[PDB]
């Protein structure tokens, strides 16, 4: 069962938002925590992906690129399991010190996107998603977005992604019934990802004025890589069209 | 910038 042994052995721990939970729910303080959370949770993807089954098979620029793009989609997906598993999907469990309530959902001005995330979190439920199914969908999520001109080696990449399906396909395996659903969920992700990608970007521009603090690396990714996606340069690979 | 630096630590 070697493939699985790895996903869990590499699987990150609990990251904290490092949040002064005493300060009342201000749009600035909330989002100046999510930015650190983005940052911290990014460090952890950097490390997690580096250790993936045949990740160093890819080009080093491609490695960075795929991480830089995926970063969001993953954080969302993982976050939704976090909420699902820890709060039974009642609230948004970003970190231990940053669980999002209706009022906090509202106070970050991210309400719609949170409805979406409570939603997909609700899906782990309604779909009896196994951890070994979750883990696999998350690994595969890294390979779910590329530039349209293609990677420094698309070949070695397509190779990688293709074997991450056969893997989930083996983890599932009238199996086709299940398959669909999971590929469906794995799509619901990108739509949302792109919404935060847009939310985050709006913010970065006006952050000077809304008093919301982006870490150096946060701003950079949002300033240089996220625009690629938003500008349609970089598009995610959906299973079904849509 | 700072990401590629994080990719050699
Ligand atoms: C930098 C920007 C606004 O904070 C952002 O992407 N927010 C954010 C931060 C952390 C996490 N997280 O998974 O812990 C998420 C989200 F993935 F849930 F969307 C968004």
């Amino acid at each position: 069962p070697i493939f699985l042994n790895v996903l869990e052995a590499i699987e990150p721990g609990v990251v904290c938002a490092g949040h002064d939970n005493n300060q009342p729910d201000s749009f600035a303080a909330l989002l100046s925590s999510l930015n650190e959370l983005g940052e911290r949770q990014l460090v952890h993807v950097v490390k997690w992906a580096k250790a993936l089954p045949g990740f160093r098979n890819l080009h080093v620029d491609d490695q960075m690129a795929v991480i830089q793009y995926s970063w969001m989609g993953l954080m969302v997906f993982a976050m939704g399991w976090r909420s699902f598993t820890n709060v039974n999907s009642a609230m948004l469990y970003f970190a231990p010190d940053l669980v999002f309530n209706e009022y906090r959902m509202h106070k970050s001005r991210m309400y719609s996107q949170c409805v979406r995330m409570r939603h997909l979190s609700q899906e782990f439920g309604w779909l009896q998603i196994t951890p070994q199914e979750f883990l696999c969908m998350k690994a595969l999520l890294l390979f779910s977005i590329i530039p349209v001109d293609g990677l420094k080696n698309q070949k070695f990449f397509d190779e990688l992604r293709m074997n991450y399906i056969k893997e989930l396909d083996r983890i599932i395996a009238s199996c086709s019934r299940r398959f669909y659903q999971l590929t469906k969920l794995l799509d619901s992700v990108q739509p949302i990802a792109r919404e935060l990608h847009q939310f985050a970007f709006d913010l970065l521009i006006k952050s000077h004025m809304v008093s919301v603090d982006f870490p150096e690396m946060m701003a950079e990714i949002i300033s240089v890589q996220v625009p690629k996606i938003l500008s349609g340069k970089v598009k995610p690979i959906y299973f079904h069209t849509q | 910038y700072i990401f590629d630096l994080f990719y050699k630590r």
